[PDB]
C-alpha cells in the first residue's frame, strides 16, 4: 500500500508472487504445521528445480503451466489474514478513522477542553503552510525532461525542507482509533 | 465545463477519435467507442466489463471503495459494478460447471421427493380410531342432524 | 528488489515526521479539561 | 486450460495468455499507460495536499460520466429497426399481457358472481 | 359494561384443592401484589372518584328525529335529498358499529371457549353470519360514492330479481 | 375559510412592509400561526360536511390537504432562507411573495366549491411555480424544465375546460354538492367516452401517469428546494383531489374506461421504481420514487372502493410529508458539495451523525415501515387492488421489493461507506436544517399516532 | 386477572425504560450498559410470574390495550395474545438476552458508541417481543418488519465494511421477498374474513385457506432462511458476534417457525401445505448441513448449524407437530446462544481470528470456554437428557413413526448424523489439535462479565430442557411404541457420525496431500447458490433497469413520441408558413385564390 505498482512485472516478480501464493494455499490445504512444512519443502524443491533456466521462452512456458496447475489446485476457501482484503475485519475500523480536517470545525468551547493538543496542531498547520511552496517547486523542478513518468515521488534533497507531498502520507488516522 | 471537455457524438474520423481520447485521458489505441447502434452511447469510451472487485485491493486509490483513481475513465455501468453489487470476479470453478452442479442437485432432490411422494414410508398400524361418531359434535357438527353411525371394535 | 536511495531517504524522512505527529497525538495529564 | 470463462466470471489474469506478453510494443503500451496514470495522480495529489484549498476536488471523470448517461443520450440517439421494435415491445407488450390477464380474471369473476356460484362469505369491506 | 350488548357467560372457577406440602408461590406473590400495589392504587382512585363526585356534570346522548327517506324525495329536489342522504349516512355507520359489536362478540366467544370453540361458539357464529348477510345485502358493491340512491337502486334490483323468481 | 384566507393574504403586506432585517422572522412566525389557525377545520363532530359560504367549503378530503398546505409554507421559507443568502432584498421579498401566493391559491383551490373555481385556481398555480423554477433555478436547462411543466399541464387542462363547459351546459351548475346530489348514469356513447377522457386527462397528467411523467424528473432536478417541496407535496396531489371530486359524475363509464390507466399505473410503478435503482442523481431518484407512489394512488382511485379512496388519501398525505423531507435532506447535502450526484458524496454518517438519523427515518417512511401511515396507505391500496383482481399481488410485490431496495440503496450509497475525505467543505449541520427535518418528521409520527384524521371521505 | 395482565404490560414498559433513558442527558452520567442489563434481568424475573400462572391454570388471555383506529367495521386494536407460545418464548428470550447483553459489555468494551449498540439490541428485543405477543396480523407485521430493520442496522454495525453493507442489504432482499407472502396473507384474511385478529381468523378452518397459507409459508421461508431464501443467514455473520448470537440464531430467525406455529389450526387440514413444509425442511436440513461441513469459519459453521436446525423445525411443522416444533425453538435457543458466546470468547481472546485452522489446543488454554463449548455441542447433537434431547429425540421419533415422504425422512436422518459430524469438526480442529495461533499469547477469559453469562446459559442448557418438558401441559399424543432400531435411531446415527468424523479428522495428520474434490468444493462454496444467483439475478435485473427502462423507453422513446414529435411538427409548420418571399404580386395571387375558393364554396353549398 506504501509503494506504487510498476508498469509491469519481470519473470522474477511473477515467479516470486506465484511461490508465495502457492505456499499459502498449500498451507490452507494442510492445516497442521508439520504437514505444511513437509509439503512446503517439496514445493521449494520443485520451484528451485528449474531455478536456473536461461531460455526465457521455456521459463515462461513453465510459469504458465505452474499457474494453470495453481488455478486447478487452489483451495476453494483460502486463509485470509483478518485485516487482509477479503478477510473479516478488513475495514472494521474505517468508521472511526474520521479525518483531521474535521477538527477545524470544532466549537471554541470544544477546543477549550483540549488546549495543548490544538496548540501543537497549530504549529503543524504553520509548518505545512510554510512547506507547500517549496515542495511544489521541488516537484516541478524534479519532473523528468522526457515524457516517461512513474508514481514514485521524490525525497527531500535541500536542507530544512519537508519531503514533497507529505501531508496526506503523514497525519493519516491511526489503524485502531 | 465546455464542449471540448464534455462528451460528444460517435467519433466518425480518426482525428475525432484522437481528440476524444485526449478528452477522456485515455490512450489513442485503447480508446474504443461503443458500437454505432444509435442507443445514446455516442462518444463514450467502451471500457472492459470487469467489476471493481477485480481491481487491485492493496492500492491507494484516489476514490477508495470505488477503487478508481482521479480522472480515470468511468465505465458506463459503474453503479452496477461497484463493490456492493455485481461481481464479475474469477471463480475457483467454471461458471458452466457450477450451473450444471447446482441444477443437477436441484433435479435430483425434486425427483427423489416425487419418488417419496409416490412411495411413502409409514409404520404398520391402522388408522387412529376416535369415539362419539368421530367426535361429530365437538368437531363442528350440527346437533339436529344425525351422522352415519361410525363404529369401532376390538 | 530493494529500495532505491531516493526511496530509502524519503521513507526515513516521512518516518521521522510520522512519529513526531503520533507523539503529538498524546494527551497531556490535564488535557481533558472538563469545564465546571 | 480446464477453466472456461463466463461473462460474469471473467478469465483469471494468471491464466490470461496476454499477461505474459513481453513484446516491446506491449511494454511501450504499458509504460505509456503508467505515464498517464502517474500524471493524473500527480495532478490529484497537488490539489489534495494544497494547504490553501477551501473546497472539494471536482472529478472531471464523474462529470463526464453523468453527462454521458444523461444529456448526451437523446442527441446521440437515432431510430433504427432494432430500436423501434425493442422500444415498442418493451413498452406496450407487457401492458397487453397484463391487460389480458386482468381482463380474463375479472370477466370470469363477473360471470361467476352473476350466476351466484361465487360465495362472498364475509367480504364486508371490499 | 352493558352485559346485554356485551354478553359475558358466568365464571366457574374451581376449588383450590391443594395436594402438595410445598407452598404455591402464586398465592404469596398475589398477596404481596394486592397489599403493595392494589391498595395504594385503590386509595388514589377513590380520591379521584370523590373529587369527581364533587363538580359532577352530565352529558346526553343526542337523539336525531327521523325525516323523509330518499323514497319520499322528488327527483332533483336537493333540499330534501340532502336530509335523506344524511339520514342514510348515519344509519350506514350505525350499522357499521353493529357489525363491530357482533364481531367483538365472536372474538370474545372464541377466546373464552378455547378449544371448545368448534361447537360452543356456534350461536355467535350464526349471529355473525346472519348479520353479515344482512350487511352484504344492504351495503356491498356500492362504490366509494355510496349513497342512499345507490342503496335504493340495489335494493330494487334485488327485489325485481326475487319477484321474477317467485313468478317462476 | 375566510379566517384562513385573509391572514394568508395579509402575509404579503407583512413581507413587503417589514424591515429587511426582520422580514424572514416575521413571515415565518406569522405563517406558523396561520398554520395553527388552519386546525379549526378539524372540529367536524358530525357527518355533515362544512360549508362556510356559497364559495368555500371543506370536507374530510379537503381538510387534511389544506392543513398540509398551511404547514408547508413555514418550512418552505426555512428551506429557502439559505440559497437566497446573497440576493438583493427586493429579490428575496419576491421569492417570499411567490411562496405566499402559492399557499393562498392552493388553499383556495382545495377549498373551492365550484369546479370552475377549481379550474382557475388550479392553473393559477402554474405562474408562481414556473417563476420559482425558471428565475431562481441553478443550471441552464431550468428554462426547458419550466416549458415542459407549463405545457404538459396546459395541454391536459384545456380539454378539462371544454368538458367542464359541456357539463355546465348539460346540468345547469357546477357546485359539487349539487352535482353529487343530482348525478345520473352516463351511457356508453363514444361522445361520453371522449368526455370521460376530457375530464380525467388533466388530473392524470398532474398525477403523472407512466406515459406522461417526463415533466417531473426535469422540473425537480431543475427546481430549487422550495419549488420541489411545494411541487411534490401539494401540486402532485391536485390531480388526485380533482379526480376524486370529479369521478362522481363519470359513472358507470369508469368500469371499463379504467382498465387502460390502471394497467399503465400498475406497470409504470414497477418501471419507475426500477429506474430508481440505476440513477445517478439523488433529486431524480426521489422524483421517480414519487412517480411510483402516485402510480399506486391513481390505480386505487380508478378502482373506487372504500379502501381505495381511504388508502389513497392516507398515502397522498404520507407521500407529501416523506418526499418533502427527502428533498430537504438532499438539498442539505447539495448546499455543501454543490453537486447532485449520489456517488460523489459517501460515508457522510461519519460527519453528520444526527442528519444520518433523519436520513434513516426518511428512508423508512419511503420504504413503508409499519405502522407508518405510508404503509397503512399502501397496504389498503393493495387490499383494494387484490380484491379487484387477485393477480395484482404479483406487481405489488415486485414493486415492494424494488421500493425497499432503492430506499436502502440511497442510505448505503450516501450515509454509509468510507468518508470522501477530500471534502473539506462539509460543514456541521445547521440548526435550520435540523429543525426543518424535525418539523417534517414529527407531524408524520403524530399522525401515525392518530390516523383517524387523515382518512378520506369514505372511512 | 390483574396480576397476569399487569406483569405482561410491565415487561414491555421495563424494556422501553432503557430507550427513554437513552434519549436523555442521563445516558452520559449513568453506566448505560449495566442499566440495560439490570432492566433485562428484572424483566425476565417479572416474566417468570405469568409463566408460573400459565403452568398452573393454563389460562390464555386476549388483552386489548389501545384502540388505534376503526376502519368501517374493522377495528384495529393494540392486542396481545398471551398463551403457551408467547409466555414461554418471552421468558426464554429475556433470559438469553440478559446473558447476551451482559456479554456485550465485555465483547464491546473498547468500541465507542457502545450505548448505541446496547440501544439497538434492546430495540430489537422489544420488536421481537411485539412479534411474539401479537394478536392482530398488523401488529404481528409491525414485529416482522421492525426486527428486519434492526437486523439491517446491527449487521454491518461497522458501516466501514462494504462487505457488511452488502450483507445487510442481502438480508433486506430476502426478508422482503418473504414479506410479499405475508402481505398476501394479510390481504386474503382481510377480504375473506374481514378481520386481522387471530380469534376471528380461526373460523376460516372450513374454507380452503391455500392462497393465504402459501403467503405464510413464503414469509416463513424468507425469515427463517429455509432453502429457497437461505443465503441471507449464513452471510449475516459479518456483524458483531453478540448480534449473531442473539438476533440471527436464538431469537430472530425463529420468526417463521413461530408464525407457522401460531397458524397451526388453519394448516392442520391443508395437506398440500403440510407436505410442502415437510419437503422444504428436509431439503434445507440436508443442504445446510452439507455446507456446514467443509467450512473453515467458526461463526459460519454455527450459522449453518442454525439453518439446519431451522430446517428440522420446518419438518417438525410439516408433520402436524406444532407444539414440538416450538419446543425445539425454545430448547435450542439456549445452547445455540452458548455456542455463539463461546466462539465469541475464542475470537476475542485470539487476535480476532475466526478461522478454525488458526485455532487449536483451546481446551488446554481456555478451560472454561472449551468446557461450555463441549456442553453446547453435546446439546446440539442431543446426547441423552441434555436440553436438546428433551425435544430433538421426540421429533425424530415422530418422524420415523409418522406417514411421511420417504426421501424427506432419509435426508433428515442423514442431516441429523451430519450435524454430529460438523460439531465434531469444531470440537476437533478448535480444541484438540496442537496449537496454531500466533506466538504472542494474550488470553484472558477471567472477566466476570464473560464468565457469569456463559455460566447461566450452561445451567440453562443442562436443566431447562427437562424442566420445560416436564412442566408443559399435555398437547400432542406422542408415539411411544416402536421397534428397537427406530427407538434408538437418533442415538445410533449421532454416535456413528461422531466416530466417522473422528476417523476423517484423524486422517488429516497423514502426511499426504488432500486434493481438490468436486463434493468438497460444492460444500465449501455453499452449493454455488451465492456465486450463481447473486451474480446472474442482480446483473440481469439492473441491466434491464438501466437499458430497457431508463434508456430505451424513458429517456429516448417517450421523449421522441410525445414531446419532441410535437415540437418538431410545430417547428416544421412554422418554417413552412412564416417564410414568405414578401412580394405583393404573390400575396395578391393568394388573395385571388381566396376569392375563388369563397365563390366556389358559396356556389356548391347553395
Ligand atoms: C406498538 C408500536 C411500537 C412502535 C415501535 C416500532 C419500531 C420501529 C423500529 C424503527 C427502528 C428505528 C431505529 O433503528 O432507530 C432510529 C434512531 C437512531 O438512533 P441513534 O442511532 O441513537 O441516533 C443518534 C444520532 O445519530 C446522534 O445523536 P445523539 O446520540 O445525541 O441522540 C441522542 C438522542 C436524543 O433524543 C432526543 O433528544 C429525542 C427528542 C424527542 C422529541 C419528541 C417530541 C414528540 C412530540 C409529540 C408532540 O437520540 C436522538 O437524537 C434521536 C432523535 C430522533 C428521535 C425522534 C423520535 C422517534 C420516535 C419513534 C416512534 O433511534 C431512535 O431514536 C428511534 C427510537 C426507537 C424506535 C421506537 C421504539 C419505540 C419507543 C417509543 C418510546
Ligand atoms: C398509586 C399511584 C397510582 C398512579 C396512577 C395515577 C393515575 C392518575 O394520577 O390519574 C390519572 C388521570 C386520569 O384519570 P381518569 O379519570 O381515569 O381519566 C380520564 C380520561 O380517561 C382522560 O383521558 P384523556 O383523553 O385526557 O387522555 C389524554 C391522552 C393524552 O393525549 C392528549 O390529550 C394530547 C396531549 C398532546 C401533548 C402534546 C405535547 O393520553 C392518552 O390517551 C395517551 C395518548 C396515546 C398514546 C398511545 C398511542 C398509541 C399509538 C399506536 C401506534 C402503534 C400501532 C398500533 C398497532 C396496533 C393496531 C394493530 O389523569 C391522566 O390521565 C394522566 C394525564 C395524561 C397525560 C398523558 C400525556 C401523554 C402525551
Ligand atoms: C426448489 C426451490 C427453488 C427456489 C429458487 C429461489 C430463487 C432465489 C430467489 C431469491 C432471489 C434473490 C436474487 C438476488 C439475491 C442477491 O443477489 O442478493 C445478495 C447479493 C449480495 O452479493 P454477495 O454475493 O452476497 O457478496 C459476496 C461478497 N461480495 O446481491 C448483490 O450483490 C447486489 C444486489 C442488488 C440487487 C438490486 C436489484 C434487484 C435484485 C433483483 C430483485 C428481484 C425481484 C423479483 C424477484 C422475483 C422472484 C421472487
Ligand atoms: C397528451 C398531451 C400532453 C403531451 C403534451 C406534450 C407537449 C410538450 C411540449 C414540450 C415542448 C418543449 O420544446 C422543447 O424546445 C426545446 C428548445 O429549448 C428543444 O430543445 C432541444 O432542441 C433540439 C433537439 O430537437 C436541440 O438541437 C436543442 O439544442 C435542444 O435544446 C426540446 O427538444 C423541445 O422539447
Ligand atoms: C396541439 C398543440 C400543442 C401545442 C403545445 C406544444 C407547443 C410546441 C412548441 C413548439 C416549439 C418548440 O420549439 C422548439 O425550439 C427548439 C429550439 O428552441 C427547436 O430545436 C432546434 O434546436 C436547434 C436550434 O435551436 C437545432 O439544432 C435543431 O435542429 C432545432 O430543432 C425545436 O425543434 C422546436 O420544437
Amino acid at each position: 500500500a506504501f509503494c506504487a505498482p510498476p508498469a509491469y512485472l519481470t519473470h522474477q516478480q511473477k515467479v516470486l508472487r506465484l511461490y508465495k501464493r502457492a505456499l499459502r494455499h498449500l498451507e490452507s490445504w494442510c492445516i497442521h504445521r508439520d504437514k505444511y512444512r513437509y509439503f512446503a519443502c517439496l514445493m521449494r524443491a520443485r520451484f528451485e528445480e528449474h531455478k536456473n533456466e536461461k531460455d526465457m521462452m521455456r521459463a515462461t512456458q513453465l510459469l504458465r503451466e505452474a499457474e494453470e496447475e495453481f488455478w486447478q489446485n487452489q483451495h476453494p476457501q483460502p486463509y485470509i489474514f483478518p485485516d487482509s482484503p477479503g478477510g473479516t475485519s478488513f475495514e472494521r475500523y474505517e468508521c472511526y478513522k474520521v479525518p483531521e480536517w474535521c477538527l477545524d470545525y470544532w466549537h471554541p468551547s470544544e477546543k477549550a477542553m483540549y488546549p495543548d493538543y490544538f496548540s501543537k496542531r497549530e504549529q503543524w498547520k504553520k509548518l505545512r503552510m510554510e512547506s507547500w511552496d517549496r515542495e511544489v517547486k521541488q516537484l516541478q523542478e524534479e519532473t523528468s525532461p522526457d515524457g516517461i513518468m512513474t508514481e514514485a515521488l521524490p525525497p527531500a534533497r535541500r536542507e530544512g525542507d519537508l519531503p514533497p507531498l507529505w501531508w496526506h502520507i503523514v497525519t493519516r488516522p491511526r489503524e485502531r482509533p | 465545463m465546455t464542449k471540448d471537455m464534455l462528451p460528444g457524438s460517435y467519433p466518425r474520423t480518426p482525428e475525432e477519435r484522437a481528440a476524444a481520447a485526449k478528452k477522456y485521458n485515455m490512450r489513442v489505441e485503447d480508446y474504443e467507442p461503443y458500437p454505432d447502434d444509435g442507443m445514446g452511447y455516442g462518444d463514450y469510451p467502451m471500457l472492459p466489463n470487469r467489476s471493481q472487485h477485480e481491481r487491485d485491493p492493496w492500492y491507494q486509490w484516489d476514490h477508495s471503495e470505488l477503487r478508481m483513481n482521479w480522472g480515470e475513465p468511468i465505465h458506463w455501468d459503474l453503479d452496477m459494478y461497484i463493490r456492493n453489487r455485481v461481481d464479475t470476479s474469477p471463480t475457483p470453478v467454471s461458471w458452466d460447471v457450477m450451473c450444471k452442479h447446482l441444477f443437477g442437485f436441484v433435479a435430483f432432490m425434486v425427483f427423489m421427493f416425487w419418488v417419496g411422494h409416490v412411495f411413502p414410508s409409514y409404520q404398520p398400524v391402522g388408522p387412529k380410531q376416535y369415539p362419539y361418531n368421530n367426535l361429530y359434535l365437538e368437531r363442528g357438527g350440527d346437533p339436529t342432524k344425525e351422522p352415519e353411525p361410525v363404529v369401532h371394535y376390538d | 528488489s530493494g529500495y532505491t536511495p531516493d526511496e530509502k531517504l524519503r521513507l526515513q524522512q516521512l518516518r521521522e515526521l510520522r512519529r513526531r505527529w503520533l507523539k503529538d497525538q498524546e494527551l497531556s495529564p490535564r488535557e481533558p479539561v472538563l469545564p465546571p | 486450460s480446464k477453466y472456461k470463462p463466463a461473462p460474469l466470471a471473467t478469465l483469471p489474469s494468471t491464466l490470461d495468455p496476454a499477461e505474459y506478453d513481453v513484446s516491446p510494443e506491449t511494454r511501450r503500451a504499458q509504460v505509456e499507460r503508467l505515464s498517464i496514470r502517474a500524471r493524473l495522480k500527480r495532478e490529484y495529489l497537488l490539489q489534495y495536499n494544497d494547504p490553501k484549498r477551501v473546497s472539494h476536488i471536482e472529478d472531471p471523470a464523474l462529470i463526464r460520466w453523468t453527462y454521458a448517461r444523461s444529456a448526451n443520450i437523446y442527441p446521440n440517439f437515432r431510430p433504427t429497426p432494432k430500436n423501434s421494435l425493442l422500444g415498442a415491445v418493451a413498452g406496450f407488450g407487457p401492458l397487453i399481457f397484463w391487460y389480458y390477464v386482468f381482463k380474463t380474471d375479472r370477466d370470469r369473476k363477473e360471470r361467476l358472481i352473476q350466476e351466484g356460484k361465487l360465495d362472498r362469505k364475509f367480504n364486508i369491506s371490499y | 359494561w352493558d352485559k346485554d350488548v356485551y354478553p359475558e357467560p358466568p365464571s366457574r372457577t374451581p376449588a383450590p384443592s391443594p395436594q402438595t406440602s410445598l407452598p404455591n408461590p402464586i398465592t404469596y406473590l398475589t398477596k404481596a401484589y394486592d397489599l403493595v400495589v392494589d391498595w395504594p392504587v385503590t386509595l388514589v382512585r377513590e380520591f379521584i372518584e370523590r373529587q369527581h363526585a364533587k363538580n359532577r356534570t352530565y352529558y346526553y346522548h343526542r337523539q336525531y328525529r327521523r325525516v323523509p327517506d330518499i323514497t319520499e324525495c322528488k327527483e332533483g329536489d336537493v333540499l330534501c335529498i340532502y336530509e335523506a342522504e344524511m339520514q342514510w349516512r348515519r344509519d350506514f355507520k350505525v350499522d357499521q358499529e353493529i357489525m363491530n359489536i357482533i364481531q367483538e362478540r365472536l372474538k370474545a366467544c372464541q377466546q373464552r371457549e378455547g378449544e371448545n370453540y368448534q361447537q360452543n361458539c356456534a350461536k355467535e357464529l350464526e349471529q355473525f353470519t346472519k348479520v353479515t348477510k344482512a350487511y352484504q345485502d344492504r351495503y356491498l358493491d356500492l362504490g366509494a360514492y355510496y349513497s342512499a340512491r345507490k342503496c335504493l337502486a340495489k335494493q330494487k334490483q334485488r327485489m325485481l330479481e326475487e319477484r321474477k323468481a317467485a313468478r317462476q | 375559510m375566510l379566517k384562513i384566507i385573509l391572514p394568508s393574504l395579509m402575509l404579503l403586506p407583512l413581507t413587503w412592509l417589514s424591515s429587511p432585517k426582520k422580514t424572514w422572522t416575521n413571515v415565518t412566525s406569522y405563517s406558523f400561526l396561520i398554520s395553527l389557525t388552519s386546525l379549526t377545520l378539524l372540529w367536524q363532530t358530525d357527518e355533515n360536511y362544512k360549508n362556510f359560504s356559497n364559495m368555500f367549503s371543506s370536507d374530510p378530503l379537503s381538510t387534511p390537504l389544506i392543513i398540509l398546505t398551511a404547514w408547508l409554507l413555514p418550512l418552505m421559507l426555512m428551506a429557502s432562507q439559505n440559497h437566497l443568502k446573497k440576493d438583493n432584498n427586493v429579490l428575496q421579498k419576491l421569492y417570499i411573495s411567490m411562496l405566499i401566493s402559492l399557499q393562498i391559491l392552493l388553499i383556495m383551490t382545495f377549498s373551492a366549491t365550484e369546479l370552475i373555481m377549481f379550474y382557475i385556481l388550479f392553473e393559477a398555480t402554474l405562474i408562481p411555480t414556473l417563476i420559482i423554477i425558471t428565475r431562481w433555478g441553478n443550471q441552464t436547462e431550468r428554462l426547458n424544465a419550466g416549458i415542459y411543466f407549463l405545457f404538459y399541464t396546459l395541454i391536459g387542462s384545456i380539454p378539462l375546460l371544454i368538458a367542464l363547459i359541456l357539463i355546465q351546459n348539460h346540468v345547469g351548475t357546477l357546485n359539487l354538492m349539487i352535482l353529487s346530489f343530482t348525478t345520473h348514469t352516463l351511457d356508453a356513447s363514444w361522445s361520453n367516452n371522449l368526455l370521460w377522457l376530457a375530464c380525467m386527462m388533466a388530473f392524470l397528467i398532474k398525477m403523472p401517469l407512466y406515459g406522461v411523467h417526463l415533466w417531473l424528473p426535469k422540473a425537480h432536478v431543475e427546481a430549487p428546494i422550495a419549488g420541489s417541496m411545494i411541487l411534490a407535496a401539494i401540486l402532485l396531489k391536485l390531480g388526485s383531489y380533482g379526480m376524486i371530486r370529479i369521478s362522481i359524475i363519470l359513472d358507470p363509464l369508469t368500469k371499463y374506461m379504467a382498465y387502460p390507466f390502471i394497467l399503465l399505473s400498475l406497470w409504470g410503478m414497477i418501471m419507475t421504481s426500477s429506474i430508481c435503482l440505476r440513477q445517478t442523481d439523488l433529486k431524480s431518484l426521489i422524483a421517480y420514487s414519487s412517480v411510483s407512489h402516485m402510480a399506486l394512488v391513481i390505480a386505487s382511485i380508478m378502482i373506487q372502493t372504500p379502501w381505495s379512496f381511504m388508502g389513497a388519501t392516507m398515502l397522498m398525505i404520507a407521500h407529501g410529508l416523506t418526499s418533502s423531507l427527502l428533498f430537504c435532506l438532499a438539498n442539505s447535502n447539495y448546499e455543501r458539495i454543490h453537486s447532485r450526484t449520489m456517488i460523489m458524496a459517501r460515508g457522510l454518517q461519519m460527519v453528520f451523525p444526527l442528519m444520518a438519523t433523519w436520513w434513516l427515518m426518511a428512508s423508512l417512511a419511503n420504504l413503508a415501515l409499519p405502522p407508518s401511515i405510508n404503509l397503512m396507505g399502501e397496504l389498503f391500496i393493495t387490499m383494494s387492488l387484490f380484491s379487484w383482481s387477485n393477480f395484482t399481488i404479483i406487481l405489488m410485490g415486485i414493486n415492494i421489493i424494488i421500493t425497499g431496495m432503492y430506499s436502502m440503496y440511497m442510505i448505503i450509497t450516501t450515509q454509509r461507506g468510507k468518508l470522501t475525505n477530500h471534502m473539506i467543505n462539509l460543514q456541521p449541520s445547521h440548526t435550520r436544517e435540523l429543525t426543518l427535518m424535525a418539523l417534517h418528521m414529527i407531524p408524520l409520527i403524530l399522525l401515525t399516532t392518530s390516523p383517524k384524521l387523515i382518512t378520506g371521505l369514505t372511512m | 386477572m390483574n396480576i397476569f395482565t399487569t406483569s405482561i404490560l410491565l415487561i414491555f414498559i421495563l424494556l422501553l425504560s432503557p430507550i427513554l433513558i437513552s434519549m436523555s442527558n442521563l445516558i452520559k452520567h449513568i453506566n448505560f450498559p449495566l442499566y440495560t442489563t439490570t432492566s433485562i434481568k428484572f424483566s425476565f424475573i417479572i416474566s417468570l410470574l405469568p409463566l408460573l400462572m400459565f403452568f398452573h391454570n393454563n389460562m390464555e388471555y386476549m388483552i386489548t390495550t389501545w384502540h388505534w383506529v376503526t376502519m368501517n367495521s374493522m377495528e384495529l386494536k393494540m392486542s396481545f395474545k398471551t398463551d403457551f407460545f408467547s409466555i414461554l418464548f418471552t421468558s426464554v428470550a429475556l433470559f438469553v438476552t440478559w446473558s447476551i447483553m451482559q456479554f456485550s459489555s465485555w465483547y464491546m468494551h473498547s468500541d465507542p458508541n457502545i450505548n448505541r449498540f446496547i440501544k439497538y439490541l434492546t430495540l430489537f428485543l422489544i420488536t421481537m417481543l411485539i412479534l411474539t405477543s401479537a394478536n392482530n396480523m398488523f401488529q404481528l407485521f409491525i414485529g416482522w418488519e421492525g426486527v428486519g430493520i434492526m437486523s439491517f442496522l446491527l449487521i454491518g454495525w461497522w458501516y466501514g465494511r462494504t462487505d457488511a453493507n452488502t450483507a445487510a442489504l442481502q438480508a433486506i432482499l430476502y426478508n422482503r421477498i418473504g414479506d410479499i407472502g405475508f402481505i398476501l396473507a394479510m390481504v386474503w384474511f382481510s377480504l375473506n374474513m374481514n378481520s386481522w385478529e387471530l380469534q376471528q381468523i380461526m373460523f376460516s378452518n372450513n374454507n380452503d385457506n391455500l392462497i393465504p397459507l402459501m403467503g405464510l409459508l413464503i414469509a416463513a421461508t424468507g425469515k427463517s432462511a429455509q432453502f429457497g431464501l437461505h443465503p441471507w443467514l449464513p452471510s449475516a455473520m459479518e456483524g458483531p458476534t453478540p448480534v449473531s448470537a442473539l438476533l440471527h440464531s436464538s431469537t430472530m430467525v425463529v420468526a417463521g417457525i413461530f408464525l407457522l406455529v401460531r397458524f397451526h389450526p388453519l394448516t392442520t387440514n391443508n395437506n398440500f401445505i403440510l407436505t410442502t413444509m415437510l419437503c422444504l425442511g428436509a431439503l434445507t436440513t440436508l443442504f445446510t448441513a452439507i455446507c456446514a461441513l467443509t467450512q473453515n469459519d467458526i461463526k459460519k459453521i454455527i450459522a449453518f448449524s442454525t439453518s439446519s436446525q431451522l430446517g428440522l423445525m420446518m419438518v417438525t411443522l410439516g408433520m402436524n407437530q406444532p407444539h414440538l416444533a416450538f419446543l425445539h425453538i425454545c430448547t435450542h435457543a439456549f445452547f445455540k446462544a452458548m455456542l455463539f458466546m463461546c466462539s465469541g470468547s475464542i475470537i476475542h481472546s485470539l487476535a480476532d481470528e475466526q478461522d478454525i485452522r488458526k485455532m487449536g489446543n483451546i481446551t488446554k488454554i481456555m478451560p472454561f470456554t472449551s468446557s461450555c463449548l463441549v456442553i453446547g455441542s453435546l446439546a446440539l447433537t442431543g446426547m441423552p437428557f441434555l436440553t436438546g434431547f428433551y425435544s430433538k429425540d421426540l421429533i425424530i421419533e415422530a418422524i420415523n413413526t409418522c406417514n411421511t415422504n420417504a426421501w424427506a425422512l432419509l435426508i433428515t436422518l442423514i442431516a441429523t448424523s451430519m450435524t454430529a459430524m460438523y460439531s465434531m469438526r469444531i470440537i476437533y480442529f478448535v480444541t484438540m489439535t496442537k496449537p496454531r495461533f500466533p506466538p504472542l499469547i494474550s488470553i484472558n477469559e477471567n472477566d466476570p462479565d464473560l464468565m457469569n453469562p456463559i455460566k447461566r446459559l450452561a445451567f440453562g442448557s443442562i436443566f431447562a430442557g427437562f424442566v420445560i418438558s416436564y412442566n408443559i401441559p399435555p398437547t400432542s399424543i406422542p408415539v411411544l411404541t416402536m421397534p428397537w432400531f427406530l427407538k434408538t435411531t437418533a442415538l445410533i446415527i449421532s454416535v456413528l457420525g461422531f466416530l466417522i468424523a473422528l476417523e476423517l479428522n484423524n486422517l488429516t495428520m497423514k502426511l499426504s496431500m488432500n486434493k481438490a474434490n468436486p463434493y468438497s468444493s460444492f460444500s465449501t462454496l455453499l452449493g454455488f447458490f451465492p456465486s450463481i444467483i447473486h451474480r446472474i439475478t442482480p446483473m440481469k435485473s439492473l441491466n434491464l433497469s438501466l437499458k430497457t427502462s431508463l434508456t430505451l423507453l424513458d429517456l429516448i422513446w417517450l421523449e421522441k413520441t410525445i414531446p419532441k414529435s410535437t415540437s418538431t411538427l410545430h417547428t416544421n409548420m412554422t418554417t413552412l408558413t412564416t417564410n414568405q418571399k414578401g412580394l405583393i404580386k404573390l400575396y395578391f395571387m393568394s388573395f385571388l385564390i381566396n376569392i375563388i375558393l369563397i365563390i366556389i364554396l358559396y356556389s356548391i353549398n347553395l
